[PDB]
Order: structure tokens, then C-alpha cells, then sequence
RNA sequence: GCAAAUAUUCAAAUGAGAACUUUGAAGGCCGAAGAGGAGAAAGGUUCCAUGUGAACGGCACUUGCACAUGGGUAAGCCGAUCCUAAGGGAAGGGGUAACCCCGGCAGAUAGCGCGAUCACGCGCAUCCCCGAAAGGGAAUCGGGUUAAGAUUUCCCGAGCCGGGAUGUGGCGGUUGACGGCGACGUUAGGAAGUCCGGAGACGCCGGCGGGGGCCUCGGGAAGAGUUAUCUUUUCUGCUUAACGGCCUGCCAACCCUGGAAACGGUUCAGCCGGAGGUAGGGUCCAGUGGCCGGAAGAGCACACGUCGCGCGGUGUCCGGUGCGCCCCCGGCGGCCCAUGAAAAUCCGGAGGACCGAGUACCGUUCACGCCCGGUCGUACUCAUAACCGCAUCAGGUCUCCAAGGUGAACAGCCUCUGGCCAAUGGAACAAUGUAGGCAAGGGAAGUCGGCAAAACGGAUCCGUAACUUCGGGAAAAGGAUUGGCUCUGAGGACUGACAGUCGACUCAGAACUGGUACGGACAAGGGGAAUCCGACUGUUUAAUUAAAACAAAGCAUUGCGAUGGUCCUCGCGGAUGCUGACGCAAU
RNA sequence: GAAAGAUGGUGAACUAUGCCUGAGCGGGGCGAAGCCAGAGGAAACUCUGGUGGAGGCUCGAAGCGAUACUGACGUGCAAA
């Protein structure tokens, strides 16, 4: 055979990503003396639309806490913020949608974004448009935290990981339908090429596992092992199940 | 073309001056044998190719 | 003097031989100059203005005999 | 390209150095007396023609009056 | 003169599409060019500027919101939710 | 009705490659080259013109080319904010310089 | 066998020899998205002159892009150079048996920098170089000129930028200017480390306004053409660059007085207003706008008269227009699960460390003055003959300029500027061909199959079915009119419910008329009833398959919460990732 | 006299796809939201005329492509 689209894509030849527009990193602050110990006062300036991504960001302009200088930081908006708020940064910010504050001080059933996971990676759960975790409980004796995260499950995070509270903007976006093969082209240009995407089975065998045949099938159960080489790995990996899901298992 | 490096015009300056009929003198040097001049070019035939 | 035209030498429809766009926008400059005329010379005061601005807007007035007359 | 209005200027920006002349062109019914300094050409549109004659006159002596 | 007996702004489409697609898109066609009330000027001069960013045009401020309606009823649950989480502990 | 042509080996029409007839005293149409439209100076604040300022090309704003007056408006932060900005800038620093000390009389 | 791209002919001249050269008269073609004028690439001397035995120019030659001998490419202002983008190479380090491979891995990082030396202090961020003759960009215009160079390289004139010092004058010292209520204004008006902001710097589409150029109309002046006859006629031209000063001040934006409902203002459309409208009055901005300097001495056009780049003279005026075409600009409106590049360079601002006189000294981003401006490219073609296709090959190859008529029109058809008649010629009209027509009666009976061709075709008015996702079907179908001439009517602007002047165009209707011809050339849908397939638009085997195939939106399934999923590497490591479940991945 | 097998290198100047940066696409036809007026209504909102100018809409110029004649040529103008 030949290497399969599915292997072609690790070696970054025309598949890396399409980051000429994007506006860089988008993620929280260095965490540092004054942000452990108090709070610091930055103030939105712009909610720019952030390209290849469907939550605005938002630069904040805080004040450098020990040069003369600002900080153009950058977050991920939560559905609220305004330009001119003030967003307020550390451990005794007060609970209010766009601060950022530690697992230790969002009370229980709060809704938070953007949730780090070392405390100081500066935020990696619940980024997506639209998308929150809610502290569902704390443990004090271990210093840990437990969170809903948009998946459905639930992970232990130190209780000094910061988030920001109130949900992430640009919710609802996936609900409406593209209706056009542009609206979908226009949508992967600026993300990365992943499209369009030819079915494996109307391919020859000499480039995919399905191939071939006087009639188009696959010939051969398509779920395959967690262990197969890469390149026979195509298909549905590992499944548990298949078929519409009913019942329990929709959960 | 009209935007031609420095180095291009200095080795056509040389494809030019490797352009003539061989003298009319040399054919009569003693036990000679160049009789024309071989390593003709020209402009629409044999390409320099650089 | 209006000869050479007529169904034989017309050969573009209407729309490309003089855009109703252009009438409009034509007839309208030509009944609001008219209005903005009167309002100066205190033929009308400025609520009967309005009202009259608004239906040459909203099409009653074909041209400015008739806004004249109905003013 | 800059043009003067008052004589009494036009005199003091003739009577320096880098005056290197004064070209005169008569036309319809006005003079023109255009000093060439190194930077800008000073030109100045005259009326009165004697008193074109005595600008005529006052230019410092050594300037090269050319007449045309 | 009534134009459409029941498309409206999903109109433009034409006859592609499919009935529910387009009758699925109609709602979202509408809120996302709607204008929308400013909470800091009364006007309703809100309209999307981008996915997400919804801009008001008299005193500038722009306002990040949801994806086609400037306030999404989720966030409306999540405001209400911060705040009686925030009072309940401030005391 | 005598065609054109350019007057420099650019033969492809970019945004840099501008041109104006004109009608020389030759009666002849040649090209000028124009300059692009810039857009002049812009207030961070509200993002409208700044007043009392060109519209010029940045290299030609340059000290040795300009008169001073032309570059420059008279005011604090002027030249770079506008009017209404400055005013706002200074009731707002006003407000809160005072409400700090009415904030440490509080403070008993 | 030399056959596509309409076309050639007559005198003359040179020459041993003329269809092929040159001149002149004629006749046609390209018909301005050109067979015209310039370039990028690529070529390399093909460019120009003088000559020429051969060869070559698929016939011919006096001829040439052939052969020989000479000539030709001038820059402070056009470029390259400078900056960065995608991306590339790399010092330290890590890998590799070694060639080679990795660049964020963080290492006393490659560079240190800034005031200062009569030395030292301060900062060191995210830290090298390369990368665009279409992106960003210090600065130039007009008229001449050579056999061949230049539009702006040379020449005459007029400027501009950068850098280097310096001299005179002026400006400020309430130490660091004045005016205005305000927007802001005046060509002068301290500022170190530090920080901030702006320009640079941005998608497509609709439509409106303006500016420049062209076109069109009329008058005036010059010359040319027509004239058996009619023509105040027809044709050509009547120009004004950068640069400096003044004036104006569009459409937006902004300031001051003032206080709006009986709501008003305004757009083709929007929209705007107690967060202050209408109004009055101001500021600023664009300008490819007006006047003046540049500048009539230049250029053109006529008119003469001088032998030999002579010289002399006259003119180089005045209005009006527009759904008009090109370029640009302004400001609105729209579209986005897409928001549409970076940096050099420049300007502005915050703060105010540190500084000085008034028999005089510290500045001055002001005026004028002096000097210097380096290296490389520069001729020519840019194509049915200078590039690639073994060619002087109907192929292919990125652009800018773009007149008149008809017409909706950058369709076609004819013309002017400009360019050509280069495609081997002579005789004849046989078959068979290739391209194009026409046919009585019949109209698919031919044929596998209505293949090919014919019929329809513009526009105005009327009418428009089944079916339908209620958006379409739809130009469905079926009808009628169309010329030319003479008129009638309607539709406006400016100035002082009327009067004066002007007005390029569109739309209705009537008469008269003709061998019933009128979208008179050109251009330009045949229609309907049903089935099968694919939803549609899109893409596909370059050189036999354009499709029912692929993609697609929609639906569904699977893996994965970073110590992870899918994938690449010989290794160190990397892609998704500037990512995070509304995400990545696999079907 | 092979079809092949291998070691090391050379090619994206054509073409394939991703990206960065520029250029380009007359004239017409249908008539979507939005806004205006008139008329109607207890209301909800409806009827009529405008305006507006949407769309991977449509006839079509330059462009790009290649369906049909299975036309010309087929030792061609041309290895399309
Ligand atoms: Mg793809
Ligand atoms: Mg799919
Ligand atoms: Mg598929
Ligand atoms: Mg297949
Ligand atoms: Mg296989
Ligand atoms: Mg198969
Ligand atoms: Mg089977
Ligand atoms: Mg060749
Ligand atoms: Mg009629
Ligand atoms: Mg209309
Ligand atoms: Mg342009
Ligand atoms: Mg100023
Ligand atoms: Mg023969
Ligand atoms: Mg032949
Ligand atoms: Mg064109
Ligand atoms: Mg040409
Ligand atoms: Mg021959
Ligand atoms: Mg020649
Ligand atoms: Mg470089
Ligand atoms: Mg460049
Ligand atoms: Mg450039
Ligand atoms: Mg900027
Ligand atoms: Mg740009
Ligand atoms: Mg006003
Ligand atoms: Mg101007
Ligand atoms: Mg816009
Ligand atoms: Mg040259
Ligand atoms: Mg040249
Ligand atoms: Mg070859
Ligand atoms: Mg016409
Ligand atoms: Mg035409
Ligand atoms: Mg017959
Ligand atoms: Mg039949
Ligand atoms: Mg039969
Ligand atoms: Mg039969
Ligand atoms: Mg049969
Ligand atoms: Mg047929
Ligand atoms: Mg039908
Ligand atoms: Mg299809
Ligand atoms: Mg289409
Ligand atoms: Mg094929
Ligand atoms: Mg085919
Ligand atoms: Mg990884
Ligand atoms: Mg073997
Ligand atoms: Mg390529
Ligand atoms: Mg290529
Ligand atoms: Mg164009
Ligand atoms: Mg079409
Ligand atoms: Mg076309
Ligand atoms: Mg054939
Ligand atoms: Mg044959
Ligand atoms: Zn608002």
C-alpha cells in the first residue's frame, strides 16, 4: 500500500495550522506574589474576534506589579464581559462573572472557564465557546477540588487553580446549521486543512484499509484494536459500542 | 532581462568577446590546423543555458 | 426630436435604458428640494413639511405639479 | 517659485551674496524682475514703469543684469 | 406589499436547502442581525459585530455575548447564579 | 485619443503603483505618481480624526520637513487625544483623586 | 505536397536580374480585452550604421532577427540596496558511527546598548542572519536631444531628500512664546533615563457624492478639405508639469449660544436628537479645486520674409453639459461559525532628573547661507519570427493605457490615431474532398439514437398550468406590436402659485406613407408530457471515459480531560497545539 | 535480448495540495430582509403601492474549462 491520510497528517507538511491572523496565546496571567496574595486591578479594552476560534477574546490591560509598564494580557471572554470592566485578578477577587479567582474561593455549584490544571499553566478546561465547569465540591484536608468539566466528567484539581467565572462567550454557535459546502470550506480555512474529507471507502486499497471492491464496502469489522499500527488504525478506534445510542448509554 | 545581476553581465561581457571568426592570420602559422572557429553560438540556436 | 426611437430600435429593456432607480432618486431630489424650498419661504411651516416629506418618501406624489397642488 | 510683493524686500534679497542675477522679462502689461538665489527663484511682478526704472536702476552694481 | 407568505429573511436562500434546514436557520438569521437593546445608553443600537461580539453603536461599548442573541438564557441562569452564590457568602 | 504608459519598470497596477493623467505643456498625457491615501492620526479613546493634523504619508510628518505648527496641537496629551478625551481624562482624574480622600476620612 | 488568419494593383527608382527592395497613388485588414504604445519573466547584443562570395531566410531577394567590421546602455531623486510574511540557515545544547539531523531546549545566548571619556553610571525583557526588482518604502518635474541612450539618467530651467559642519539674522528667558470661551491658530517656543499612543496597516460586495483625464455640444480665431449644385459647413489644433504662497473648505468629524411634543432634521437607502436635535455661528480635513510664482522666454499652430540648427509676426480664447467610460477619494449600507498580515521608518504625548543671562549667556524642531551624495541594473523583443514547444511551429506565457457609430454593452458589424497587406506565385473550373449556402411535394418515413442542420431568439403590452421545501416553476405555455416622416403631450434647473433664461435626455399617444416591410446587417431561448440517477452550486482520469463518479450541507457512530487520543522520527523530538470537548481525532 | 532486484543521489520551471503577498471577473433578469405611505382592524395584525438590492440565484462579455459534431488534421500548424 501507500501511507494513509490518517498517518500523512503527523508530519506538518501542508496540515499544520493556519495561524497567520490568530491573535496569540490566549490564557491567563503569570501567576505571581500579588495574584497569590491579594488582587490586582486590570481593565478590559477591546473584545477582539479572535480568527479560527469561536470565542472572543479580550484584551486586559493591567498594570505590571513591579515595573513601570502595562500588561496587554489576553483572555478567553466569558459571556458578559464588557470593554471598560474592571476585571480583578487574585484570591480575594470578588465572586463576579469575568474576575479570576483560586478553586478556593468559588463557592460550591459555581460556574467557572477556563480552568488551569497545574496551578499556573493558565488555563485549560472549559475554553470552548460556550462551555463551563462547575465546582461540584472542595476537600480541604488534601487541598483539592472536584469539577464537572463540559464532558461529562469529573477531575480532582488543586484547590489553587485559578478560573474564571461565568461561562465562555460565543455559546450556541454550533446550533446553527452551515447550510453551504463555503460556509464549511470558509470555516476550515482558517483552522487548518481538514477538508474536504473523502470517505476511505471509495478509495483504493493501496491508500486505505476500506478500499477497492466491485461494490463500495468495507469487507471487514471497522472497529479496530486500541494496539493496531499506525496505519491500520482507521476506522472506529476501540469502541465499546456502535449503533444509534439508546437508552442508559446516551447518557 | 533589463534587471540582470552584476554576475550575468560580466560572463556575457566574455560570450561576446568568444564571438568572432578566428583571425585571419593564424591560418597561415606553421603546421596549422585550425581551419574554422567550432565554438560558434548564436543568440537563436544553442542557448547558454545560464 | 424624438425621432429614431420606438419599438424597432429598441433593443434593451427598460430597467438598462434608464433604471427606475434613477427615476426614483431623480423624482424624489426634485419633490424634497421643492418642499425644502417652500419650508424656507414659509409656504409651509414644519408639521405639514414633515407630513408631506414623509408621503413624497412613501410615494403619492408623482411629480411636482401634484405635490404642489396638494400642498 | 517664491514670489516677493514689496521692492524695499525684493532690493534686500538682490543686494546679498548668493544673488547670482537678476533676469528681467517684459510683457504685456507688466515687468518681471526674477532674482536667482542658490535655494529659491524670488520673482516679483511690476507695474509702474518708472518706477521699474528705478529698480532697474538700484540694482547693486556687479549683479548681472541680464535683459530678457 | 406583503413579499412573503412565510420565508422572510430566509427568503435569500431560495428553493435550496430544504424546508427544515432553512425553517431551522430562520430563527438564528433573525436574532443575529436584530438590534438589541444598550444596557448603558437605553438605545437599541446592539448588532453583531462578530461571532460572539455584540457592539453598540452610539456609546462604543462593546459587549461579548452569545453566539446569535446578545444574551443567551444560559448566561442569564449563570449571572443570576453568581450573584446569590457571591451574596449568600459575603455576609 | 493617445494612450498611456507607465513611467517606471512597475508594470503590475498594486496599491503603490498609483497614477494621475495630467496634461503637460506639451499638450501631451503623461503620469504622475501619486502617493497612497494614509489616514492620519486616530484617538485611542474614541477612534475619531484628530483635529489641527494632516493626513500625510508617515515618512513625510518628519521634524525636517514639516513646520512645527502643521504636526502639533497646543493642549495637554493634544497631538495624540482629543478633545473630549482630555476633558473626561481630567474630571475622572479629579473625581477619584478626591473620592481617595473621602475614602481615608471613612476611615475612623 | 507548399491551401486557416479577407488583398492586392499601377507608375517610378535602384539592380546583371523585381511579385517579394524602396518611394508615390490607390484598395482593404487589425477596429482599440488591437495584428497599436509600454513592461515583469526569460533571452543576450538579437538594438543602430556601413557593406556582403558562400550558407540560412522550406519560393525568390538588391533583402534580413542571416554574415563581416564598427557603435551603443550615463541616476544623490527610477530601481536593487533597507524592512519584515509564508518560510529558510544557523552559534551554545541534544542526537548521529559519520555525512548529516533538531531551534526553543534557555545557555554567564550569540549584540550588549544608552547617556557618558577628562569616567562611569543606568538599563539588558521574547535577544543572530536570510527571505518580495508585484507587500512596507528619503527625495523629480517640464521642454529639448542621438543612426541606436534617457519620460525623470544626457542638455536648459525649476525643485526636493539625506548626511556634515558651520555663519549671519531672528525667537524665548514670568527660565523654557503668544492668540482663541472652545474646537484650534501662528513657518521660531529647553528635556536624560522611563513609559504610552498613532500612522505604517489592510476582506469582499451594493449604491450615492466629489476630483482628475477622455468623450460629447455651442460660440470665437488659425489652417486644410468639398463646392455642375446645397452646406454660417466638415476636419485638425487653441496646452500649462513638479514645486512655493494665498483662497476656498466638499462629504464626515468637532466647538460655542440655546433648549426641543403640536416631535422634528435628513438619505437613492439608512439614520440622528435631553448622552442636547432643528437654528445661528465657528474649527479642522481632502483636493488630481481657483489665482499667482514656475511661465511664455517653453510647446503647438499658422503667416512671412533670410542660403548655412537665422531671424521676424500673430494666436495660444468663451461657455455648458452627463444613469457617459477610466483612475482615485469621501462617507454610508451589507456579508461572515471567514473579522480579512508583520516589521522597518516617522510623528505625537506623559514625567521633568539636569541646566542660564541681562558690557550678556544659555538654548533655539525658525529664516537664509556652505559642502557632499558611493556600488550594480539601464540598448532591444515581451511574440501567428527575439521566451519555452529539437523551427522564423495556428501551441503555451503575468500585466498597464483603450477613441467614434449602432446597441442594454469592453457582444457583434463599420471608421479615425497607430500598424500592417508578412504568410510562394501563374493558368483552369473535372471528379472526390474541406468550410458555407439554397431547394419544389412530404416532414424523421433516414437512423441504434432527430447525430447535423433548420425553426425560436431583442424589446413593449397581455396572459402564464400541473406541481411545490410555498422560495420556485417562469423567459413556462399562448398571443399582439416593432419601420420612416410630421407632430401632440408628460417628466426639470437656475434668477427675480407668476415672469426670464436654459435643458441633455427618457416615456406615452395620433396622423401620413410604403410592392405588409420594419429586433430588415449583426446579436439572439425551440417548446411541452413523463421516467431513472445525483439533492442543489462545486471537482474529477493533462493526451479516448465529465458521469449516475467524488465533495457537499444534513444525520450518526468511536477514541480522548495533558501522566491524553490520532500521527511522524534512525534518534534526540515533533504535527493537531498561538489547541482543550460548542475541541482535536477516526469512520 | 528481458519484466525485474538493490546502493547512492536529482528533480514541485509542468502538475498535486497548504500557506505568504499582489492582480483580475462588461451588460442585463428575478426581486429576500429592512424602511415609507395609503386603506382595514377591539386587538392580533392584514390588503395595495412603493422603496431597498440579498443570493456558493439566473441569460452573458474577458477569463477559466472541454460537452457535441464521435467535423478538420491524423508521415498534421500541433508528440493533443
Ligand atoms: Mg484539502
Ligand atoms: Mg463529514
Ligand atoms: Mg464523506
Ligand atoms: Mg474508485
Ligand atoms: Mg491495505
Ligand atoms: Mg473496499
Ligand atoms: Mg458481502
Ligand atoms: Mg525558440
Ligand atoms: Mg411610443
Ligand atoms: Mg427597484
Ligand atoms: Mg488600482
Ligand atoms: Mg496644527
Ligand atoms: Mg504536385
Ligand atoms: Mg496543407
Ligand atoms: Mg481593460
Ligand atoms: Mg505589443
Ligand atoms: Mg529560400
Ligand atoms: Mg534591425
Ligand atoms: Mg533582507
Ligand atoms: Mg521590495
Ligand atoms: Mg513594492
Ligand atoms: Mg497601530
Ligand atoms: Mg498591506
Ligand atoms: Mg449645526
Ligand atoms: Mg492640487
Ligand atoms: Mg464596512
Ligand atoms: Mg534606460
Ligand atoms: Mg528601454
Ligand atoms: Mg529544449
Ligand atoms: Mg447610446
Ligand atoms: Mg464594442
Ligand atoms: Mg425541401
Ligand atoms: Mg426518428
Ligand atoms: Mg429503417
Ligand atoms: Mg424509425
Ligand atoms: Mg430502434
Ligand atoms: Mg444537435
Ligand atoms: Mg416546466
Ligand atoms: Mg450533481
Ligand atoms: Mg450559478
Ligand atoms: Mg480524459
Ligand atoms: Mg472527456
Ligand atoms: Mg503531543
Ligand atoms: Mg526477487
Ligand atoms: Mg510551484
Ligand atoms: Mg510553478
Ligand atoms: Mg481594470
Ligand atoms: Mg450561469
Ligand atoms: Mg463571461
Ligand atoms: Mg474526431
Ligand atoms: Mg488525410
Ligand atoms: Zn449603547
Amino acid at each position: 500500500g501507500r501511507v494513509i491520510r490518517a498517518q500523512r497528517k503527523g508530519a506538518g507538511s501542508v496540515f499544520k495550522s493556519h495561524t497567520h491572523h490568530r491573535k496569540g496565546p490566549a490564557r491567563f496571567r503569570s501567576l505571581d506574589f500579588g495574584e497569590r496574595n491579594g488582587y490586582l486591578k486590570g481593565v478590559v479594552t477591546d473584545v477582539i474576534h479572535d480568527p479560527g476560534r469561536g470565542a472572543p477574546l479580550a484584551k486586559v490591560t493591567f498594570r505590571h506589579p513591579f515595573r513601570y509598564k502595562h500588561q496587554k494580557e489576553l483572555f478567553v471572554a466569558a459571556e458578559g464581559m464588557y470593554t471598560g470592566q474592571f476585571v480583578y485578578c487574585g484570591r480575594r477577587a470578588t465572586l463576579s462573572v469575568g474576575n479570576v479567582l483560586p478553586l478556593r474561593s468559588v463557592p460550591e455549584g459555581g460556574v467557572i472557564c477556563n480552568v488551569e490544571h497545574h496551578v499556573g499553566d493558565r488555563g485549560v478546561f472549559a475554553r470552548a465557546s460556550g462551555d463551563y465547569a462547575i465546582v461540584i465540591s472542595h476537600n480541604p484536608d488534601n487541598g483539592t477540588s472536584r469539577i464537572k468539566l463540559p464532558s461529562g466528567a469529573k477531575k480532582i484539581v488543586p484547590s489553587s487553580c485559578r478560573a474564571m467565572i461565568g461561562q465562555v462567550a460565543g455559546g450556541g454557535r454550533t446550533e446553527k446549521p452551515m447550510l453551504k459546502a463555503g460556509n464549511a470550506y470558509h470555516k476550515y480555512r482558517v483552522k487548518r486543512n481538514s477538508w474536504p474529507k473523502v470517505r476511505g471507502v471509495a478509495m483504493n486499497p493501496v491508500e486505505h484499509p476500506h478500499g477497492g471492491g466491485n461494490h463500495q464496502h468495507i469487507g471487514h469489522a471497522s472497529t479496530v484494536r486500541r494496539d493496531a499500527p499506525p496505519g491500520q488504525k482507521v476506522g472506529l478506534i476501540a469502541a465499546r459500542r456502535t449503533g444509534r445510542l439508546r437508552g442508559q448509554a446516551a447518557a | 532581462p533589463s534587471h540582470k545581476t552584476f554576475r550575468i553581465k560580466q560572463k556575457l561581457a566574455k560570450k561576446q568577446r568568444q564571438n568572432r571568426p578566428i583571425p585571419y592570420w593564424i591560418r597561415m602559422r606553421t603546421d596549422n590546423t585550425i581551419r574554422y572557429n567550432a565554438k560558434r553560438r548564436h543568440w537563436r540556436r544553442t542557448k547558454l543555458g545560464f | 426630436k424624438g425621432r429614431h426611437s420606438g419599438y424597432g430600435k429598441r433593443r434593451g429593456t427598460r430597467e438598462a435604458r434608464l433604471p427606475t432607480k434613477i427615476l426614483w432618486m431623480r423624482r424624489m431630489r426634485v419633490l424634497r428640494r421643492l418642499l425644502r424650498k417652500y419650508r424656507e419661504a414659509k409656504k409651509i411651516d414644519k408639521h405639514m413639511y414633515h407630513d408631506m416629506y414623509l408621503k413624497v418618501k412613501g410615494n403619492m406624489f408623482k411629480n411636482k405639479r401634484v405635490l404642489m397642488e396638494s400642498i | 517659485p517664491k514670489q516677493i510683493h514689496e521692492i524695499k524686500d525684493f532690493l534686500l534679497t538682490a543686494r546679498r551674496k548668493d544673488a547670482r542675477s537678476v533676469r528681467i522679462k517684459r510683457t504685456k502689461d507688466a515687468v518681471k524682475f526674477k532674482v536667482r538665489c542658490s535655494r529659491y527663484l524670488y520673482t516679483l511682478c511690476v507695474f509702474d514703469a518708472d518706477k521699474a526704472n528705478k529698480l532697474k536702476q538700484s540694482l547693486p552694481p556687479g549683479l548681472s543684469v541680464q535683459e530678457v | 406589499t406583503k413579499r412573503t407568505k412565510k420565508a422572510g429573511i430566509v427568503g435569500k436562500y431560495g428553493t435550496r436547502y430544504g424546508a427544515s434546514l432553512r425553517k431551522q436557520i430562520k430563527k438564528m438569521e433573525v436574532s443575529q442581525h436584530s438590534k438589541y437593546f444598550c444596557e448603558f445608553c437605553g438605545k437599541f443600537a446592539v448588532k453583531r459585530k462578530a461571532v460572539g461580539i455584540w457592539g453598540c453603536k452610539d456609546c462604543g461599548k462593546v459587549k461579548a455575548g452569545g453566539a446569535y442573541t446578545m444574551n443567551t438564557a444560559s448566561a442569564v441562569t449563570v449571572r443570576s447564579t453568581i450573584r446569590r452564590l457571591r451574596e449568600q457568602t459575603e455576609a | 485619443v493617445q494612450r498611456l504608459t507607465y513611467r517606471k519598470r512597475h508594470s503590475y497596477a498594486t496599491k503603490s503603483n498609483q497614477t494621475r493623467v495630467v496634461k503637460t505643456p506639451g499638450g501631451k498625457l503623461v503620469y504622475q505618481y501619486t502617493k497612497k491615501r494614509a489616514s492620519g492620526p486616530k484617538c485611542p479613546v474614541t477612534g475619531k480624526k484628530i483635529q489641527g493634523i494632516p493626513h500625510l504619508r508617515p515618512t513625510e510628518y518628519k521634524r525636517s520637513r514639516l513646520s512645527r505648527n502643521r504636526r502639533t496641537v497646543n493642549r495637554p496629551y493634544g497631538g495624540v487625544l482629543s478633545g473630549p478625551a482630555v476633558r473626561e481624562r481630567i474630571i475622572r482624574a479629579f473625581l477619584v483623586e478626591e473620592q481617595k480622600i473621602v475614602k481615608k476620612v471613612l476611615k475612623i
